[PDB]
RNA sequence: CGCGGGGUUGAGCAGCCUGGUAGCUCGUCGGGCUCAUAACCCGAAGAUCGUCGGUUCAAAUCCGGCCCCCGCAACCA
RNA sequence: UGCCUGGCGGCCGUAGCGCGGUGGUCCCACCUGACCCCAUGCCGAACUCAGAAGUGAAACGCCGUAGCGCCGAUGGUAGUGUGGGGUCUCCCCAUGCGAGAGUAGGGAACUGCCAGGCA
RNA sequence: UCCUCCUAAAGAGUAACGGAGGAGCACGAAGGUUGGCUAAUCCUGGUCGGACAUCAGGAGGUUAGUGCAAUGGCAUAAGCCAGCUUGACUGCGAGCGUGACGGCGCGAGCAGGUGCGAAAGCAGGUCAUAGUGAUCCGGUGGUUCUGAAUGGAAGGGCCAUC
RNA sequence: CCGACUUACCAACCCGAUGCAAACUGCGAAUACCGGAGAAUGUUAUCACGGGAGACACACGGCGGGUGCUAACGUCCGUC
């Protein structure tokens, strides 16, 4: 509805992304969560893009 | 204005007392937590008590508030 | 403090002889003094609550706690969480000092002095009192003041009887009737 | 206390117009002189002298010059 | 008439009517009209029988009505096919079992309460009887 | 009340230790003494008991009931348990904050040879 | 949205004014022939023997579909 | 009570189109003009936005209930 | 061995409330102070630290009392499985199971592992 | 189409144009962990302040609360605050529950890398059950898996996703 | 102003007694159901896999019930 989809692209250099939904009215800035990257097998930072 | 209902959820005790259950088998499918998890049983996010080690189910009443507890004998 | 040592020196003996006690720790004693102001309206002027807290902090040198609405009562257009008043609880040295410097100079400054009522009791030996204005304390100097905000003072003691609560504050030279 | 969030509290010597030296602590920092405190307050005569206005009988009689 | 001023739900199941009753003793007054039959009893027959009770004594004595309808009874209108919903609430009945003491009065002579009950027993659809207070 | 509001503060971790089946080192702290005891997994019978109220640790200490006193009783249970064959326990908090003389009890016991 | 109008300042003024005014007139026409259609749909579509005469217009209101109008940011 | 509509100052109507602003025409009241009424010019008045509720920082506007009025429908053999 | 106190349980109102009394050598609580280890949406009130001057008032423990809470028969009543019957929108007979409420009454716990003080 | 209660006859299931209410979401905290906390409602005393705002004492005991309807729950709190954080992880998964099938649900434990905590430990989203649609066709990213003589490439496949 | 007085009138919370409920429960059966042990009996009556089907318009009667008017050889469920 109002909460639409974004993807958290990996900042470990590879092509990997988790998918989540974010309320774009209240939060206008990106998401920054440390999430597991299985290609490199370590916890890197995961910025959002689309 | 009426005539709506939901599919039955098939709750209730699955393995009654005295039944020799294997490991990981569901014992009670619950909605709240009417039966509390005792010894060698768990409690999922759905509140479904499941055997955590094979044996014989045991229903018992204990605790300050006369709660219903489910245990397992290591047999 | 001064009033604390006055108490422990002579009021203990006075009350012991007046109530035929047998242990020192049985005499009623003051336990805390809580002074609060319910500013009523802060929804209109959110800063007036800040100014009221500043007034209370000037009156008693402790930063007040801002007490917020408990239930969303519909009469006065408030909801849960709205800041409604400010409160200070004083214990020990600060309690005794404020008690002394109230009863000595702040009380006589009320216009048309009468003497505080003797029936202002909750029934368990704890006293309550209003002031109707705060200028009577020496801590307001007619500069930032815009309202005539007052205080509400509750002296809570370990007295277990209304009569004992009467006598405890009477023995301290309270301006009674 | 909680590390300098309260107004400054120090000992001051506030005296009355009738002498009345007291050693107190207050958050003013400047000495204060004021009216009579309860140490010498007219709390027993300030009320007995308050009733002075009233009664035109004696005013009529003092006007009885004729 | 009689009616629950408020009800949690608009319509109620037909249900059944079995077993004996619980209000079997005269507890407020001194003479009572104990039911002997069975069957639901409307709220128009409560008032049409109380009016005969209050008219025979003509002022004398309190009377107690120890029964209350609190049971809605629906009724499909005329010339309407079956189904397509439940009916419309029309009246309220008090399910009466044998033994249920219906009315009781007090302060009047026995021979006059017998005649007032007999006048009010003829407006009811169930067999009734006369019962006096006991010591238990 | 302070003891009802503290036993309530302890019932959470007490029961988790029971369902994990763990022998627990339970502490009780008093403004005058400090007690410690190792308790069997069933929670009913004790194994090792040592406290500053004991006349074997009372005179060695200048004062019973400070961080120094707690440190001494810490070594008392740890050595006592090791002679009894118990190496793994769980520190039961009893609602007291792990901050003061309670902490000095665990630190002395942990370092002295006990493992938790 | 940025939409490029060739020309000059006056050219943009006249172009924007003319286009917005024609849009707010297309809207009027669509509103009129939707309201008239909906009048017929409300009159019919419940008649017992003429019910199926509102369904050739119920589907035609579904084909006019006035275009989205967004509030001008001038104010 | 099955489907739509509206209740706003004394009368008839905008304002509800995406919450902050109660308005227009006639009418009522007080002056002026006139020999006097009308017309005309000046000034002001009055309304709980049908009534009770809910999100709302605010409501009339958004939502819900209740009443009043105004239109359609309650089929064929 | 006996009594009292502290900790951890078993058991969970026959075990909990209310009223009267009682205990400070040990233990427990209150208590003195607080720059500091720590803390308060403010307040050493709570959490926490250093120690013992006083009390047993408050709390707590213990004892006694039925005013409540609580437990609760026997007999009867209701219901009901199977087989029969009736004037069959409700019941009865044979037989097996047999409540709920209420009545007489019971009743202000019992017990285990350690560690102290005095026996 | 999905969820909750009753009819439903004390395991599960069970129909009608039977009786009553909801859903087509919300949340980078309203998730994780650690530490702490305990309500409604009336009685007395006080400046405005009154039946009801804030304060103090007592009675009460969860009659409060839960982002959202109902039921089942919850004090060890699943209810209320505060610090740090991203387990709202990747690959698997003994064993079960419920489905005619498509499928849906619960899950101890193992391997890799984190978070909170002194530690034992808890964490694979939220107190639980609603918040959702198969296949075809096509889009974007990664990947020598294939590449119609051979080297490439288009195009297929595979993984994530619209 | 104060409420100065008066009420034949209404009246919540509580206390004692008497009732009612499918969507009430501080209580609570008979049956039914799940699991275990044991005899007697029953041409395996049980399970699994495989070849072939038919059937998915049911009706009445007893018991428990919705709807109906506790009307219908009425209508919709559970069990025999
Ligand atoms: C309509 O139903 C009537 C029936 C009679 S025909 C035998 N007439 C039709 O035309
Ligand atoms: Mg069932
Ligand atoms: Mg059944
Ligand atoms: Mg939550
Ligand atoms: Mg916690
Ligand atoms: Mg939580
Ligand atoms: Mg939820
Ligand atoms: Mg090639
Ligand atoms: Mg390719
Ligand atoms: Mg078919
Ligand atoms: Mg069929
Ligand atoms: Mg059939
Ligand atoms: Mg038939
Ligand atoms: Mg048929």
């Amino acid at each position: 509805g109002i909460r639409e989809k974004i993807k958290l692209v990996s900042s470990a250099g590879t092509g990997h992304f988790y998918t989540t939904t974010k309320n774009k009215r209240t939060k206008p800035e990106k998401l920054e969560l440390k999430k597991f990257d299985p290609v490199v097998r370590q916890h890197v930072i995961y910025k959002e893009a689309k | 204005r009426n005539g709506r209902d939901s599919e039955a959820k098939r709750l209730g005790v699955k393995r009654f007392g005295g039944e020799s259950v294997l490991a990981g088998s569901i014992i009670v499918r619950q909605r709240g937590t009417k039966f509390h998890a005792g010894a060698n049983v768990g409690c999922g996010r759905d509140h479904t008590l499941f055997a955590k080690a094979d044996g014989k189910v045991k229903f018992e009443v204990k605790g300050p508030k006369n709660r219903k507890f489910i245990s397992i004998e290591a047999e | 403090a001064k009033l604390h040592d006055y108490y422990k020196d002579e009021v203990v003996k006075k009350l012991m002889t007046e109530f035929n006690y047998n242990s020192v720790m049985q005499v009623p004693r003051v336990e805390k003094i809580t002074l609060n102001m319910g500013v009523g309206e802060a929804i209109a002027d959110k800063k007036l609550l800040d100014n009221a807290a500043a007034d209370l902090a000037a009156i008693s040198g402790q930063k007040p706690l801002i007490t917020k609405a408990r239930k969303s009562v519909a009469g006065f257009k408030i909801r849960q969480g709205y800041p409604i008043g400010c409160k200070v609880t004083l214990r020990g040295e600060r309690m005794w000092e404020f008690f002394e410097r109230l009863i000595t100079i702040a009380v006589p400054r009320i216009r048309d002095f009468r003497g505080l009522s003797a029936k202002s009791f909750d029934g368990r030996g704890n006293y309550s009192m209003g002031v109707r204005e705060q200028i009577i304390f020496p801590e307001i100097d007619y500069d930032k003041v815009d309202r005539v905000r007052g205080l509400d003072i509750t002296i809570t003691t370990t007295a277990k009887s209304d009569e004992e609560g009467r006598a405890l504050l009477a023995a301290f030279d309270f301006p009674f009737r | 206390m909680k590390k300098d969030i309260h107004p400054k509290y120090e000992e001051i010597t506030a005296s009355c117009s009738c002498g009345n030296v007291m050693k107190i602590r207050s958050t003013v920092g400047h000495d204060l002189n004021l009216d009579v405190c309860s140490k010498c307050h007219p709390f027993f005569t300030g009320k007995q002298r308050d009733v002075a206005t009233g009664g035109r009988v004696d005013r009529f009689n003092k006007r009885f010059n004729i | 008439m009689l009616q629950p001023k408020r009800t949690k739900f608009r319509k109620m199941h037909k249900g059944r009517n079995r077993g004996l009753a619980q209000g079997t003793d005269v507890s407020f007054g001194s003479f009572g009209l104990k039911a002997v039959g069975r069957g639901r009893l409307t709220a128009r027959q409560i008032e049409a029988a109380r009016r005969a009770m209050t008219r025979a004594v003509k002022r004398q004595g309190k009377i107690w009505i120890r029964v209350f309808p609190d049971k809605p009874i629906t009724e499909k209108p005329l010339a309407v096919r079956m189904g397509k919903g439940k009916g419309n609430v029309e009246y309220w009945v008090a399910l009466i079992q044998p033994g249920k003491v219906l009315y009781e009065m007090d302060g009047v002579p026995e021979e006059l309460a017998r005649e007032a009950f007999k006048l009010a027993a003829a407006k009811l659809p169930i067999k009734t009887t006369f019962v006096t207070k006991t010591v238990m | 009340d302070k003891k009802s509001a503290r036993i309530r503060r302890a019932t959470r971790a007490r029961r988790k230790l029971q369902e994990l089946g763990a022998t627990r080192l339970v502490v009780h702290r008093t403004p005058r003494h400090i007690y410690a005891q190792v308790i069997a997994p069933n929670g009913s019978e004790v194994l090792v008991a040592a406290s500053t109220v004991e006349k074997a640790i009372a005179e060695q200490l200048k004062y019973t009931g400070n961080k120094d006193a707690a440190a001494a009783v810490g070594k008392a249970v740890a050595e006592r348990a090791l002679e009894k064959g118990i190496k793994d326990v769980s520190f039961d908090r009893s609602g007291f904050q792990y901050h003061g003389r309670v902490q000095a009890l665990a630190d002395a016991a942990r370092e002295a040879g006990l493992q938790f | 949205e940025l939409r490029v109008y060739p020309g000059n300042y006056d050219e943009y003024m006249t172009a924007a004014t003319q286009a917005r005014e024609r849009l707010l007139a297309d809207n009027a026409k669509k509103k009129a022939q939707i309201a008239e259609l909906q009048s017929f749909v409300s009159r019919f579509s419940a008649n017992a023997s003429k019910s199926r005469q509102a369904t050739s217009r119920a589907r035609q209101i579904d084909k006019i579909k006035l275009e989205e109008v967004k509030a001008s940011s001038r104010q």
